């Protein structure tokens, strides 16, 4: 962030789930997602349900 | 309404999304509804034709599983009014209500098939 | 057959606790609606022949 | 907060749960406290569930 003078700047974190667009901006670019160790980030999310991959749904399975 | 496949679920804390349909949520139950009255009615029939030993006293297993299966709606609805919130529990509880009913239904019906072998 | 229905009961309402555990907050609220729901079956279920007469 | 000149502060608003520290920065109690605007006092002892309350307790009660 820039403070009043244009010859420092304040090193914080925003917000862990923005995008990272410039070095003085700070605004998420979609919605749903992580930035990953890419140049783009704020993408790459799929959906969080394994298929019969956890141990917490074979109740309904097994009756 | 839409087919569904309402994709991207936005949650008040944008750390995991869950895949579910377009409005499967609520508007399931106008259509449990219009199963619940039938339902309804049918126990109210068996409660008018309870009193018939006809069929080794079928009527009377009739009204049991009536019994058993209005008692278990009457008890699965709110809970899948108000658990609305979560996908994996709403949809775990309703499917374990769905798998009891039928269960319900093949052991209260089909107990003197299985009795006289 | 009133313990038929007092078992089927029961089975009935492990699973409407089991789900509404989820947020204590309203679970132990309905704890005791729930107590008092399983008091009242079983009164009816020992009362039938008294409600009868 | 202290930019990077002496001169004057920036005013950002830290998490509320912050007690009323001093113009460095906002001091917290730790976890489970939440202080107030007089003397930064941080105490939150209330009660878990009044008997015969009219929240949830009335109905139970009475049934």
């Amino acid at each position: 962030v820039q403070p009043g003078e244009v010859c420092c700047w304040l090193c914080i974190p925003c917000q862990p789930y923005e995008y990272r667009l410039d070095e003085f901006t700070c605004a998420d670019c979609g919605l749903g997602y992580w930035p990953n160790a890419s140049l783009t980030g704020c993408f790459e999310l799929p959906q969080e349900y394994i298929r019969w991959g956890d141990a917490w749904a074979v109740g309904p399975v097994t009756i | 309404e839409a087919p569904g496949t309402g994709k991207e679920t936005a949650p008040e804390r944008r750390e995991v999304v869950t895949l579910r349909c377009n409005h499967r949520d609520a508007s399931m139950l106008g259509s449990l509804a219009y199963n619940v009255l039938l339902i309804a009615l049918c126990t109210l029939y068996a409660f008018k034709t309870r009193k018939c030993p006809e069929n080794f006293n079928e009527a009377k297993f009739i009204g049991f599983t009536m019994y058993t299966t209005c008692i278990i709606w009457l008890a699965f609805l709110p809970i899948f009014y108000v658990t609305s919130s979560d996908y994996r529990v709403q949809t775990t509880t309703m499917c374990v209500s769905v798998s009891l009913s039928g269960s319900v239904v093949l052991g209260c019906l089909f107990a003197p098939k299985l009795h006289i072998i």
